[PDB]
């Protein structure tokens, strides 16, 4: 009886949502609003705004009543 | 309504709670906002590991909460001195807290009250997170909170420097006090104002530095400290094998940023290196 | 989040004929109660859904103004809250013009819109007096309006899902060069498509999209292939089509809303009177 490590398999019924460490990467954070050091010393990112905002732009976006 | 009351169970400043038939039922400004956030919060969660809201009712302005009732918290575990706390059993109680936590965090939710006392236990040993009075929705900018959230001894170093805008770590620095109150059956950082909260944070574990912390100064509540050494982590913790270690070393990481959040907390070796879990049934009872 | 919020599974619905099935149900329970309690003075359910019209603008009048400034998320659960409690309840029992501020005052507390009751009610543009009334009036129905909303408060507005996709064009979409462009229009739409029955009925991912595409189409933009290439719908053609249905139906709906009429309401608002000094 060994733990193993498992995602959270949760449909949002909507396009893929990149990664949060991918943002970056990918240029989604050169179009959201840059963290205040304050922010960044209180642990707030950008990246937590933009994920949270394309997650909501594709929560639920193929689904039918 | 449909309850019949059982038995009282406890009163707090905030509510008073009745065992009512098997639930748990807590009772100009209208309808108190705690227990609105309650409502709200819970009514949209749905996980093993976070308390479920069966039902809501009430008259006039007054408004009771019904709950699933639950048979012991991790306080009076922890302060039970017959109770031994095995490793599988810390880490039982670690990753049910953890799965709980990686759940609320996916919904952009920090619990903000962490602490023994908020995470309850049921008759088969299913821990879930309760107490949701304080709960809030994080990842929006313009949201700005309070940074006097958390009990002052499970507080975060950047909560206690005055940070409006956190994350997940205001959550996990709490459950890395937790943790370390699950190994020494004493409350890890026992601080009597902020003050001194902050003080015995940095005398256990080191007065952080620019690398350790890049934005620290920038909080507008930071004080200057004596350079502490802080005492290594193994000293502390001297049960502690090397991959608790590592755990507790990412939970009380001083940057926030790079604090562990749940799902890499989950992902560590502690949790899938033997022993495993202790499954629900078999954890310890007061 | 939406996709298992209670908004989807709860209050979001196949069709407008349920709507007004519930509609028409509600209109009838109070009918028959106010007949075994106690005539033409009874409201039809187009009367009803006029009347609604005209307090859901009032209500938006009411937030547009409302110091401090109340945030648009705000706005949005007090109307959704307005929709879904006229879903099931009659104007003649409970009057829309407190219902509505019950609305605000409950969107307020749970948004986290910190906002005393005594600058709330001073907000009104009424008497003193009046707005001590209207505060204990709004006491008196808070437990009501909450318990008519089956105890679901977290409302998923359009606003952030338009902010993500936004930054889904300004990143995956150069085509679109300048997205930023949409906005207002698009804006513009979204006030629309929330006059409708659209938020009870579509969710708020396709209600920001709809509003979207909407808006470049009004600029003669044709963003297909971001539905086809950027959100991989070319795999699913099924997908792509209920999508497109989705937005059809919802242009349709917009298309096919009509304002309440100034000489109509006014006959509806003396028979409400009517309605709530009787009984
Ligand atoms: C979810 C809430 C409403 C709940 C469910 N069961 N339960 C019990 N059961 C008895 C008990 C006794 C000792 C330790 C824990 C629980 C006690 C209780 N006391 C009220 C406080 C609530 C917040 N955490 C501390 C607790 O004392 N709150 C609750």
């Amino acid at each position: 009886a060994l733990y193993e490590y498992q995602p959270l398999q949760i449909e949002t019924y909507g396009p893929h949502v990149p990664e949060l460490e991918m943002l970056g990467r990918l240029g989604y954070l050169n179009h959201v609003r840059a963290a205040s050091p304050q922010d960044l010393a209180g642990g707030y990112t950008s990246s937590l705004a933009c994920h949270r905002a394309l997650q909501d732009a594709f929560s639920g976006l193929f689904w039918q009543p | 309504k449909r309850y019949e009351k059982l038995d009282f169970l406890g009163e707090g400043q905030f509510a008073t709670v009745y065992k009512a038939r098997i639930v748990a039922i807590k009772k100009k400004d209208g309808i108190n906002r705690t227990a609105l956030r309650e409502i709200k919060l819970l009514q949209e969660l749905s996980h093993p590991n976070i308390i479920g809201l069966l039902d809501a009712f009430g008259h006039k302005s007054n408004i009771s909460l019904v709950f699933d009732f639950m048979e012991t918290d991790l306080e009076v575990i922890i302060k039970d001195n017959s109770l031994v706390l095995t490793p599988s059993h810390i880490k039982a109680y670690m990753l049910m807290t953890l799965q709980g936590l990686e759940y609320l965090h996916q919904h952009w939710i920090l619990h903000r009250d962490l602490k023994p006392n908020n995470l309850l236990l049921d008759e088969n040993g299913v821990l879930k997170l309760a107490d949701f009075g304080l709960a809030k929705s994080f990842g929006s900018p313009n949201r700005a909170y309070t940074h006097q959230v958390v009990t002052r001894w499970y507080r975060a170093p950047e909560l206690l420097f005055g940070a409006r805008m956190y994350g997940v770590g205001v959550d996990m620095w709490a459950v890395g006090c937790i943790l370390a109150e699950l190994l020494l059956r004493v409350p890890f950082l026992p601080g009597d104002s902020d003050l001194d909260q902050l003080t015995r944070i940095f005398e256990t574990l080191g007065t952080p530095t620019e690398e350790q912390w890049p934005d620290m100064c920038s909080l507008p509540d930071y004080v200057t400290f004596k350079s502490f050494p802080g005492i290594p982590l193994h000293h502390i913790f001297s049960a502690a094998g090397d991959d608790l270690l590592d755990l507790i070393q990412g939970l009380f990481l001083f940057n926030p940023c790079a604090r562990i959040t749940a799902t890499q907390a989950l992902k560590m070796k502690y949790f899938s290196n033997r022993p495993g879990p202790t499954p629900g049934c078999q954890l310890p009872r007061p | 989040m939406y996709h298992n919020s209670s908004q989807k599974r709860h209050w979001t619905f196949s069709s407008e004929e349920q709507l007004a099935r519930l509609r028409a149900d509600a209109n009838r329970k109070f009918r028959c109660k106010a007949v075994a309690n106690g005539d033409p003075v009874f409201l039809e359910p187009h009367e009803e859904m006029t009347l609604c019209k005209y307090y859901e603008k009032r209500l938006l009048e009411f937030c547009s103004v409302f110091k401090p400034a109340m945030p648009r998320s705000v706005v949005g659960t007090a109307c959704m809250y307005f929709k879904r409690f006229y879903l099931n309840n009659s104007v003649m029992e409970y009057h829309p013009r407190i219902i509505m501020l019950t609305c605000a005052f409950l969107a307020c507390k749970v948004d986290e819109f910190n906002v005393s009751s005594p600058q709330f009610v001073g907000n009104l543009r009424e008497s003193p007096l009046g707005q001590e009334k209207a505060l204990e009036q709004i006491l008196e129905y808070e437990l009501l309006l909450i318990q008519q909303l089956n105890f679901h408060l977290i409302v998923h507005n359009p606003y952030r899902p338009f902010e993500g996709f936004l930054i889904d064009l300004k990143t995956r979409y150069p085509i679109l060069e300048n997205p930023e462009i949409l906005r207002k229009t698009a804006d513009d739409f979204l006030n629309r498509i929330a006059l409708t029955d659209a938020y009870l009925l579509y969710t708020p991912s396709q209600i920001a999209l709809t509003a979207i595409l909407s808006s470049a189409s009004r600029a003669g933009i044709t963003m297909e292939s971001y539905l086809s290439e950027s959100l991989m719908l070319k795999e699913n053609r099924t997908c792509l089509s209920q999508l497109l249905d989705i937005m059809k139906s919802m242009r349709n709906l917009v298309k096919k809303y009509e304002p309440p009429r100034s000489e109509e309401v006014a006959v509806l608002k003396q028979k409400l009177e009517r309605c709530h000094s009787a009984e």
